[PDB]
């Protein structure tokens, strides 16, 4: 709601937690001066100011050259307030759908979330890899028989272009 | 008689409810522990700067209370006595009596109001008296105290239970009861001071702390908080006031003619104006100052009141006329035909304006018309003539202009103020004005000689340090006052409260003491001794010791003399297989914070006036999210080097080596190891725009990483880190960690349940290092710390004017007159976002530090855990051995495991080895001796063996090298033979 | 340590055991192929201290 | 001690012996040092003595601490200069504006000033900052070309 | 900050604290920066015993 609390503008839930006011204080205030606190008139009562939900938002789209669904995304935020609805850690998502097998990281969305698949876009819980439990022994080893001569690439920016603006 | 005022006079400043916060303020404020007129008779006191009154408990009640500045009509008075359940707050001027009760109450002469409803007074009676802004201020506490010959202690913050709007001056006051020795009351004084108050979770002031009293205050006041620790922190600036002011103008003392401009009233006409050149005199401004005999006064530079202070290098008085419209055109740059052709006042002008109102005097002859500044040209060439006049006899009608141009440090000053001269004084910190050189400083000689044509010197920084005095011509130094960096030495609030005070850089003589080459150091002695550094003082000095402050030449460890020689050899017969743990940062908190919601809090008006700015929330939000995927790239970087995820097996038979403290907790609902739960432990907002974007990776799944990681370590050990997972029993691994610098792998296993002992006791040690000292994991505290303060800050610059009326933007804000609205707010775009900029780039800077730090972790996990880092000291103090990494919050423990060496020996080494006339060289290790038997063994563990073909090697002959002995080398195969 | 020389740093220069780099004059930076011994086709033995 | 005195505590070894095991230690055998010890110590005095003419003569071959110590003082003394700038300020460069101006006046004056200086000592905290980067890495270079 | 930007004058010194914690900020940055050198050369030096 947005308020008028005689002469202070905002825009807020107005709780009724517990707070004890001194008669000749009006409102309370944060670090800031954002006023967490403001007595009610005609009341006396006490309502902490709290900001409204809000949040990012992010977009979960597969790529035009691939497809065109779209899973817009609400983050810190829980969905009670405004495709199938789902809500992890980093926010509430919609336009995906979780699912409980264990998938790699494509579009990581927040809060182990990774996210089209098979003409759907899912969110599910990440697939920190292949759960290879080495069967460790006392007496165990392994020897590798063979090789791969693999020549991986990395890239380093070495000199960026010498820009001279005058 | 005169008792310690020991914590009175605080009360709450601000009238706004506040909690938990430490909102540090100034006022005309009650000093802690200050000297108070009690009395058993009312001393008349001065009211000073405000005053603080209290009466004492005595039972029975304190009648009736008279105060007043004098009482004799040489102000308003005031009068605040209480009786039959009313208090008269009258400002009547009341009768002047040493014994009232009605005695007093009289004399109805010039009184204001009066209150009722508040008949307020074993009790303590607190009020204060405070005339601020022409406010009066009145506050009330009363509470019950059974103790009257020493004042109890404790804390109480008064309240102002009115605010008196009686527009006085109060300059004494006193209080006189009624009639029934007697009772008693206290009266303190206040000072201009600043404290640091702590409100409770009720906004209760249930502690406050001064600054300007005790240096340990000082640093209370500057760290915002009611704790120090060890370490000094820097204050203030020691600075010497001046004594008294100094004005020395030069000898001159006639009074110029300005009645030869402003008197002159044949102005002349704008075409061909004349000017007047003035110089050699003291004459006064305060003429056309003070009586504002004009119509306009608009002065650029100079000021129509400060223009008596300053002494210049010359004076122009330009003397013309123009009508009563395009007056605005006698300006710099204004456009205008008369600016444009006539009279062009320079863009950078500096002088006074006077439009002094002519409807009698201008009004013929006074004729008018790209040109220079301050041009000059008259001439005459279907023709055109520019010959034009007015005879004019008010919104048509000619006035009088009269301009003042100065030129101020560019000459020797000519024109001068009243200011009367004053003696000069020297080598004393003394504020001066030479000719308007308004400063302070000590006037020395100098060897420098001043050219006769010169007048005054500079520096760099447009710094007059060499002014020639005027009215004597003498050669003189401007040295700044006596100027020190004042610190403190403090050993923490925690521990004691004893304060030493730091003078960077001042000799002795102007202020125990003990002198260091970073200055004199107070409230400290030195030792002759070396204990290790605690504060670092400076200059090679540093720092409570026995109950004691000290300040000592900083230790260096002592001095352990190695004894060298051409045979000095010391081999370690012994080691510690020894765990340190140094903490590194890998992340911070990802903060990506709506700039465009932080600086404009959903306002409709400021969104646009910042889109207006050009991209900058766009960069900024480039900038943070960047920073917030490079935070998630660092963590990937350093937990997940593997792809695939290893499980620790469910029976862990290593050996002996528990890493149940390291491995996964079961009994933990979270994977968080007992060590990892621990860390998580002892390590341990949504506002405006802020947010925290929490990690991809969460805090079981950053944990699921360093579980997998430790799980490779202890399983597969080093080769998971280039390839696939090689199952290595974990004594192998050890083994050949050891045979990874320089020490043989025999060493573990005929040491195996030792070196199990060790790590283990070890591991317990650092739990119990990290449980009993936060300096063990300061780091990531740091670093989180240094995350929280920079978001504090920026979240407290919203309390922050920047330039503005009001801090608060939603509601005083987005509330002025659309186009002040946008020039406020403005001011506040601007502030806010150079707020934001410093810190993104702050954070920026410590992302690049942080980065550097992950790299370094990354490099550790690829080098010290995923193989064996021969870096020698990169994996900790010693040769490293494994490292096993931790998921603490926002960054790594490191848990270095090394090899130490512990217990020496001595004995006689050579570089060289002699058998048959043949050099004989290890093949590895070093050839020592017990004495008579020459053994070689590890360089870094006393593990003697006989000297045979396999660990020598021959090269040479026994005639070049210098250093070699005979010794003898068996065979590995004579023997074998026999 | 790379180019010039083999680099004994696990996991510096690419990810493996490193053999040796490239380097390859790509415009405003640089690319290093570098040269990696991977293993591959473990065989589970039975070992001792 | 040689190198032992970073892990452990120092353990004296003669210099023949741990100049033989720095060779050692880079493929080069150690016999190399125990016949050639003489030519080994007269090089080193000679390159040694070939520094010290480096360090007489030719200029700017400790250019390095050279470069940041002259780095140094020409950002301290852009700062002492920045203090002789105008950013506007009635054309006054002194902080004693006053004397000359109203407080208001004099207000929105020196609170153009103080723009200014706090810009450029923002941008010398800045540029510090990042020169305390180049320093930190290199004296991080140092702690491992060191240790 | 005080001395740099003020000097020896109050009155600006007073319109510094209005524009936030800018001098408390620079300041700590300096410390800060200053407690970097006083480590970086006990890292570098002072890293014997
Ligand atoms: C604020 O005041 C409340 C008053 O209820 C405090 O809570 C405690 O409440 C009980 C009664 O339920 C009292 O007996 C206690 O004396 C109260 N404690 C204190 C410290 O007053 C609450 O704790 C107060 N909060 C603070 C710390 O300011
Ligand atoms: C959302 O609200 C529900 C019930 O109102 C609560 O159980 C839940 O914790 C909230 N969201 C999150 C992220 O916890
Ligand atoms: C109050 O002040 C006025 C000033 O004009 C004076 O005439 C008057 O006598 C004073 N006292 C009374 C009676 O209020
Ligand atoms: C100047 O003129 C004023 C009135 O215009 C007159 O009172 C005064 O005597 C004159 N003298 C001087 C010095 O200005
Ligand atoms: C301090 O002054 C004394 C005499 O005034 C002088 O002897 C001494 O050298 C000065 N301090 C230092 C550090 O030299
Ligand atoms: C070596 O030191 C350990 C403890 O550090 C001790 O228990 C042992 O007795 C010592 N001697 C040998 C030969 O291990
Ligand atoms: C050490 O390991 C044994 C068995 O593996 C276990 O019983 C014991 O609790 C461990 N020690 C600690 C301190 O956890
Ligand atoms: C070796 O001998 C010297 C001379 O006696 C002595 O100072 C030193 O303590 C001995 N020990 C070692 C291991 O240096
Ligand atoms: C030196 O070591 C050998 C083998 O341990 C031993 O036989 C001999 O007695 C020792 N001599 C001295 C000088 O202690
Ligand atoms: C070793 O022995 C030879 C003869 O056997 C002798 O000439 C030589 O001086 C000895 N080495 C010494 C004394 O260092
Ligand atoms: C390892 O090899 C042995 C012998 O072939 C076999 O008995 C065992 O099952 C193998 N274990 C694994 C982990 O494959």
């Amino acid at each position: 709601v947005n308020f008028n609390f005689n002469g202070l503008t905002g825009t807020g839930v107005l709780t009724e937690s517990n707070k004890k006011f001194l008669p000749f204080q009006q409102f309370g205030r944060d670090i800031a001066d954002t006023t967490d606190a403001v007595r009610d008139p005609q009341t006396l009562e006490i309502l902490d100011i709290t900001p409204c939900s809000f949040g990012g938002v992010s977009v979960i789209t597969p790529g035009t050259n691939t497809s065109n669904q779209v899973a817009v995304l609400y983050q810190d935020v829980n969905c009670t307030e405004v495709s199938n609805v789902f809500q992890t850690r980093a926010g509430c998502l919609i336009g995906a759908e979780h699912v409980n097998n264990s998938y790699e990281c494509d579009i990581p969305i927040g809060a182990g979330i990774c996210a089209v698949a098979s003409q759907s876009i899912i969110a599910y819980t990440m697939s920190l890899g292949a759960e290879n439990s080495v069967a460790y022994s006392n007496n165990s080893i392994a020897i590798p028989t063979n090789f791969t001569i693999s020549v991986t690439t990395e890239i380093l920016p070495v000199s960026m272009t010498k820009t001279s603006v005058d | 008689a005169y008792t310690n005022s020991f914590t009175r006079g605080v009360y709450y400043p601000d009238k706004v409810f506040r909690s938990s916060v430490l909102h540090s303020t100034q006022d005309l404020f009650l000093p802690f522990f200050s000297n108070v007129t009690w009395f058993h008779d009312n001393p008349v006191l001065p009211f000073n700067d405000g005053v603080y009154f209290a009466s004492t408990e005595k039972s029975n009640i304190i009648r009736g209370w008279i105060f007043g500045t004098t009482l004799d009509s040489k102000t308003q008075s005031l009068l605040i006595v209480n009786n039959a359940t009313n208090v008269v707050i009258k400002v009547c001027e009341f009768q002047f009596c040493n014994d009232p009760f009605f005695r007093v109450y009289s004399s109805a002469n010039n009184c204001t109001f009066e209150y009722v409803s508040q008949p307020f007074l074993k009790n303590l009676r607190e009020f204060v008296f405070k005339n601020i802004d022409g406010y009066f201020k009145i506050y009330s506490k009363h509470t019950p105290i059974n103790l009257v010959r020493d004042l109890p202690q404790g804390f109480s913050a008064l309240e102002p239970l009115v605010d008196l709007p009686i527009g006085i001056n109060i300059t004494r006051f006193q209080t006189l009861l009624a009639l029934h020795g007697a009772a008693a009351y206290y009266v303190g004084y206040l000072q201009p001071r600043t404290f640091l108050l702590k409100y409770n979770e009720n906004g209760t002031i249930t502690d406050a702390v001064d600054c300007a009293l005790d240096p340990l205050s000082e640093t209370k006041c500057t760290l915002k908080s009611f704790t120090v620790e060890k370490g000094i922190y820097q204050t203030s600036n020691f600075r010497v006031q001046p004594t008294e002011s100094i004005v020395r103008f030069p000898n001159i003392t006639n009074l110029c003619p300005f009645g030869e401009v402003f008197n002159a009233t044949r102005f002349a006409s704008v075409y061909a104006w004349n000017r007047k050149r003035i110089s050699n005199c003291v004459a006064d401004y305060s003429v056309l100052y003070n009586s504002a005999s004009f119509s306009t006064f608009k002065c650029y530079g100079v000021s129509p009141t400060k223009l008596n202070d300053l002494c210049f290098t010359n004076v122009y008085a330009d003397s013309f006329v123009i009508r009563g419209d395009e007056v605005r055109q006698i300006a710099p740059g204004q456009t205008g035909k008369i600016a444009d052709y006539n009279y062009k006042l320079p863009d950078d002008f500096t002088g006074c304006v006077i439009a002094w109102n002519s409807n009698n005097l201008d009004s013929y002859n006074y004729l008018y018309r790209n040109l220079k500044p301050f041009e000059r040209d008259i001439s005459t060439e279907n023709c055109y003539f520019p010959l034009q006049s007015y005879g004019f006899q008010v919104g048509y009608q000619p006035y009088r202009v009269v301009v003042l141009s100065f030129e101020l440090l560019h000459a020797p000053a000519t024109v001068c103020g009243p200011k009367k001269s004053t003696n000069l004084v020297k080598n004393k910190c003394v504020n001066f004005n030479f000719n308007g050189l308004t400063g302070t400083g000590v006037l020395t000689e100098s060897n420098k000689k001043f050219l006769p044509f010169q007048q005054f010197g500079r520096d760099i920084a447009d710094t007059t340090d060499a002014v020639r005095d005027p009215q004597t011509l003498e050669i003189l130094d401007i040295t700044p006052c006596s100027f020190g960096g004042v610190s403190v030495i403090t050993p923490g609030t925690n521990t004691s409260n004893q304060v030493a005070v730091l003078y960077q850089d001042v000799n002795c003589t102007e202020v125990n003491v003990f002198q260091t080459r970073a200055g004199c150091l107070i409230g400290a002695e030195h030792v002759n001794n070396s204990y290790e550094c605690d504060i670092p003082i400076g200059a090679g000095i540093c720092a409570v010791a026995s109950q004691s402050i000290i300040a000592y030449t900083m230790s260096l460890g002592a001095e352990n003399s190695v004894a060298y020689s051409n045979n000095s050899i010391a081999i370690p017969t012994n080691f510690t297989i020894s765990v340190t743990t140094e903490i590194l940062p890998v992340s911070m908190t990802k903060t990506s914070v709506d700039c465009t919601m932080y600086i404009c809090g959903d306002s409709t008006e400021c969104s646009n006036l910042l889109l207006q700015y050009g991209s900058f929330c766009t960069q900024l939000n480039r900038a943070l999210t960047g920073i917030a995927v490079e935070q998630d790239k660092n963590t990937q970087e350093v937990f997940a080097q593997v792809k695939q995820i290893y499980k620790t097996p469910p029976i862990k038979d290593f050996g002996g080596f528990n890493f149940s403290q390291i491995l996964p907790d079961p009994s933990k609902p979270s994977k968080r190891s007992p060590i990892e739960d621990l860390l998580f432990n002892k390590v341990t907002q949504k506002f405006n725009g802020l947010t925290v974007l929490p990690p991809l990776l969460t805090d079981e799944m950053i944990a699921q990483y360093t579980s997998a990681l430790l799980a490779g370590t202890i399983t597969s050990g080093w080769t998971f880190g280039a390839g696939p997972a090689l199952q290595i029993p974990f004594p192998m691994q050890m083994a050949y960690r050891f045979n990874g610098i320089g020490v043989t792998q025999n060493v573990l296993y005929e040491n195996q349940k030792l070196i199990a002992n060790q790590f283990n006791s070890a591991i317990g040690k650092i739990q119990d290092s990290l449980s009993s000292t936060p300096s063990a994991l300061g780091k990531l505290q740091d670093v989180v710390n240094q995350n929280a303060q920079a978001l504090n800050t920026l979240v407290k610059q919203l309390s922050s004017n920047f330039g503005a009326i009001s801090s608060v933007l939603n509601d005083i804000l987005s509330r002025l007159d659309p186009p002040e609205a946008e020039v406020q707010i403005d001011r506040l775009i601007t502030g806010r976002l150079q707020s934001l900029q410093t810190y993104v780039t702050q954070q920026l800077i410590r992302a690049a530090e942080i980065r550097a730090s992950a790299n370094l972790a990354a490099t550790k996990m690829s080098e010290c855990v995923l193989g064996q880092s021969k870096r020698v000291d990169f994996c900790g103090k010693g040769y490293h051995l494994m490292s096993f990494p931790q998921s603490a919050p926002h960054g790594v423990v490191f848990l270095h495991v090394t090899y130490v060496p512990a217990q020496e020996k001595n004995f006689t080494t050579a570089p060289a080895i002699c058998h048959d006339g043949k050099a004989h060289f290890p093949r590895e290790g070093v050839f020592v001796s017990n004495g008579t038997h020459w053994f070689v063994t590890q360089r870094n563990f006393y593990e003697p063996q006989i000297i045979t073909t396999d660990n020598t090697f021959v090269s040479g002959n026994c005639d070049v090298v210098i250093g070699i002995v005979n010794n003898t080398v068996y065979d590995p195969l004579q023997p074998e033979l026999d």
